[PDB]
RNA sequence: GCUUUACUGCAGGCUGUCGCUGAGGACUCUCACUCCGGGAGGAGGACACCGAUAGCCGGGCA
RNA sequence: ACUCGUACGGUCACUGAAUCCUGCCCAGUGCAGGUAUCUGAACACCUCGUACAAGAGGACGAAGGACCUGUCAACGGCGGG
RNA sequence: GAAACAUCUCAGUAUCGGGAGGAACAGAAAACGCAACGUGAUGUCGUUAGUAACCGCGAGUGAACGCGAUACAGCCCAAAC
């Protein structure tokens, strides 16, 4: 079986879906852990200093 | 290079856990004050899916139902006394001191009131030899002479199941089987015949190992493979 | 003529001499048994306390902390590393274990802020402190000449700012002359170099 | 080559001929005080330690004359020039 | 990326020493500390664990 | 974690059903045991040094090594004349 | 970067953990040490200066006192009784 296109007829788990606390489709319905805004992991919300250039 | 198996196996992930769900029970002795006055009567006897010998249940006189290790020849109705002055029967958990010298005995503890530790495999028995009034010399399955406290209960007679280790397996579906009740990843990959990243002795053109393989006690886990501070290697000499 | 203060003061400055090699080796039996952070009613050592700044008054709470003898508790590198970055056992690190424990402290208590803190002692594997700590919201202190000025605002947090007199010693703020140079106003305007 | 003990020779400290004593001069011992040694506990860490990891190199297949000249009145000794010998033994 | 008796180091193991740590070159004890016991209490015991330092081994890893 | 496990166990390796068998070598390397003697760090201790300190030397000496022994179904070896 | 590279350098930089404010931090000498019959809390700016100091004494790294400015402000406990 190849890695590619018949490999890809299997997806249909859903995993990513809309955040109540964001907006972001990007809450994780297995993990309960929103991968955008950090909601489910962290009280605070999910930035880093990386997003953005380092003199910026 | 990467981590070898024997490092994969301590971080106690899915494949390397034992079925612990599938488990019965944690066959310890029962808790008595002092006097004798406990007996019970052996209701079933089960299979157990941790040690592969068979298992007795038996209700006590305070209606106590709980599964026991089960000593060679104890059937349904037999009453099995536990206690200080307990009859001296194949069956009956009383403290070292107690039973007489000579006799086989199983299910021995180290610490006094633990549960017991030694000779709980299919037909092993731990011999009791010297009395004393501060311990009591029991030789245990290996041979080896351990000095014990005489508080230390013991259950009499052997551990039932004998000679399961007689027959072979034949197939490597049966191995398979047995395998799939226990804590062990099986089947089990030559390291010789890995690559040098995955393992000491892996590597080369042809399969052998690379170093010696009588490895040093104070080796790291990584660099601890083969034959493990080995006093002497071969069956010769 | 002497305080009775300073009796308490003279027993501490030898921990291990006297009445108190006895008291340290019947308390710490206790201690060893009890919690990371406890609030205790009264200081062990009430000189120490009254110097600091604690009142017998309300809204002045103390708490004794147990932290972990030694260096620092590091995992080592996981990526390529220099001979001079592949330390592991050897390393400490920058905050003395009394800052940790007025830290932990404070954390046990949102609402307080840490006034102060002294070593009660220590056997082989942790090392005891105990936090004054005070409420900025109880008019009991909201009155007091002496312990207002840790009502204001800008007082929110001080001791992960290191405003603790432990703080300011760790800095490297002691010396008003030569030597801190990378120290004063801040480590981080000495581009860390303290 | 063989050296002789005491011979006639220039003394520029006695600014004259004198009959100097030849001796092969011996390694004085280390006080273990010099910057070198501050330096080498001080700049050795964690890790390559720099200059303070190197070994001391080999050596050359023959080394040159280490020798000092004392005086035989004033007693003051001075160093010279070495010259490559293989062995240096002396002559009473 | 990989190897090793390449160079240099880093974990880890072993071992001495100092702290915890106490009473009377071999020994006794019990009170810290450890473990077993639901508990009473039992085993062990100034050792072990832990913190620190030193010597050896140390492609397990950089 | 192994482990609701305890040597008829389970960990670490090698060989690869059955059948007939599996010789010789422990010098090197490895592992392990022993060791009168030698070598072996720091602390404490002694000498010198310094009104103190740096520092130099000595005494004792752990593991380890030297040395001896065991071991090849341990790495491997089994030739020239 | 050092024309390799280990100390060094990149750099206490990137990035990460915690936290405050409208600004933060510092701050009224157990200071300085143009050694004085002198200065007088603290930041910051200009300079002192690529100076002193560091460094496979290689490549590189790098202050301060003082001075001129800005703005100025000095106080509260613990204890004695
Ligand atoms: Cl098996
Ligand atoms: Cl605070
Ligand atoms: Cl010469
Ligand atoms: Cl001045
Ligand atoms: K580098
Ligand atoms: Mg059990
Ligand atoms: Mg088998
Ligand atoms: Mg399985
Ligand atoms: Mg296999
Ligand atoms: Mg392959
Ligand atoms: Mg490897
Ligand atoms: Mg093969
Ligand atoms: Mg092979
Ligand atoms: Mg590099
Ligand atoms: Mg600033
Ligand atoms: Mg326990
Ligand atoms: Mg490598
Ligand atoms: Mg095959
Ligand atoms: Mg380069
Ligand atoms: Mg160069
Ligand atoms: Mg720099
Ligand atoms: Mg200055
Ligand atoms: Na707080
Ligand atoms: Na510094
Ligand atoms: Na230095
Ligand atoms: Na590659
Ligand atoms: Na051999
Ligand atoms: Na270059
Ligand atoms: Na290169
Ligand atoms: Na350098
Ligand atoms: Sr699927
Ligand atoms: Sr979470
Ligand atoms: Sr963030
Ligand atoms: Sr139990
Ligand atoms: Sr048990
Ligand atoms: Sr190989
Ligand atoms: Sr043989
Ligand atoms: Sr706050
Ligand atoms: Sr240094
Ligand atoms: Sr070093
Ligand atoms: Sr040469
Ligand atoms: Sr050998
Ligand atoms: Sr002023």
């Amino acid at each position: 079986t190849g890695a590619g296109t018949p490999s890809q007829g299997k997806k249909n788990t859903t995993t990513h879906t809309k955040c109540r606390r964001c907006g972001e489709k990007s809450y994780h319905t297995k993990k309960k852990v929103c991968s955008s805004c950090g909601f489910g992991k962290s009280a605070k919300r999910r930035d880093y200093e990386w997003q953005s250039k380092a003199g910026e | 290079g990467r981590r070898i198996q024997g490092q994969r196996r301590g971080r106690g992930t899915s494949t390397f856990r034992a079925p612990s769900h599938r488990y019965k029970a944690d066959l310890e002795h029962r808790k008595v004050e002092d006097g004798d006055v406990i007996a019970g009567t052996v209701v079933d006897i089960e299979h157990d899916p941790a040690r592969s010998a068979p298992v007795a249940a038996v209700e006590f006189e305070d209606g106590d139902r709980r599964l026991i290790l089960a000593p060679e020849g104890v059937g349904v109705g037999d009453e099995l006394q536990v206690g200080v002055s307990a009859e001296i029967a194949p069956g009956n958990t009383l403290p070292l001191a107690e039973i007489p010298e000579g006799v086989p005995v199983c299910n021995v503890e180290s610490s006094p009131g633990d549960g017991g530790k030694f000779a709980r495999a299919s037909g092993v028995n731990a011999q009791l030899l010297t009395h004393d009034r501060n311990v009591a010399v029991v030789k245990l399955p290996s041979g080896e002479m351990k000095r014990l406290d005489p508080q230390c209960r013991a259950t009499i007679g052997v551990v039932a199941g004998g000679g399961r280790t007689d027959k072979p397996f034949v197939k490597a579906g049966n191995k398979h089987h047995k395998m799939k009740a226990r804590g062990t990843k099986w089947p089990n990959v030559r390291g010789v015949a890995m690559n040098a990243v995955d393992h000491p002795f892996g590597g080369g053109g042809r399969q052998h190992p690379g170093k010696p393989k009588s490895i040093s006690r104070n080796a790291p886990p990584g660099r601890k493979v083969g034959d493990i501070a080995s006093k002497r290697t071969g069956r010769g000499g | 003529a002497r305080s009775a203060y300073s009796y308490i003061r003279d027993a501490w400055k030898n921990p291990g001499d006297g009445q108190l090699a006895e008291l340290q080796w019947q308390r710490q039996q206790e201690w060893r048994n009890e919690g990371a952070v406890e609030r205790i009613e009264r200081p062990t050592r009430l000189d120490k306390a009254r110097s600091q700044g604690y009142k017998a008054k309300q809204g002045v709470i103390v708490a004794r902390v147990s932290v972990r003898k030694g260096s620092a508790r590091k995992r080592r590198h996981k990526a390529g590393r220099r001979s001079k970055r592949q330390g592991v056992t050897r390393i400490t690190r920058r905050k003395d274990i009394q800052r940790v424990a007025e830290e932990r402290a404070s954390r046990t208590f949102p609402n307080l802020r840490v006034l102060n803190s002294y070593s009660v002692g220590q056997d082989g594997r942790q090392k005891w402190h105990e936090v004054i700590l005070i409420d900025p919201n109880h008019p009991a202190i909201q009155n007091d000449d002496d312990l207002s000025w840790i009502c204001a605002d800008d007082q929110a947090d001080r001791v992960f700012r290191g405003l603790t007199g432990a703080g300011r010693r760790n800095r490297g703020l002691s010396g008003k002359g030569k030597g801190s140079e990378k120290t004063r106003p801040s480590l981080r305007s000495n581009g860390g170099k303290g | 080559m063989q050296m002789p003990r005491r011979f006639n020779t220039y003394c520029p400290h006695c600014n004259e001929h004198q009959e100097h004593e030849v001796e092969k001069v011996r390694s004085g011992r280390q006080t273990g005080m010099k910057w070198i040694d501050r330096q080498r506990e001080r700049n050795s860490g964690i890790g390559n330690d720099g200059k303070f990891s190197k070994v001391p190199g080999g050596d050359k297949p023959t080394k040159k004359t280490d020798l000092k000249y004392r005086c035989g009145e004033c007693g003051k000794a001075h160093l010279r020039e070495g010259w490559r010998a293989g062995r240096l033994e002396f002559q009473e």
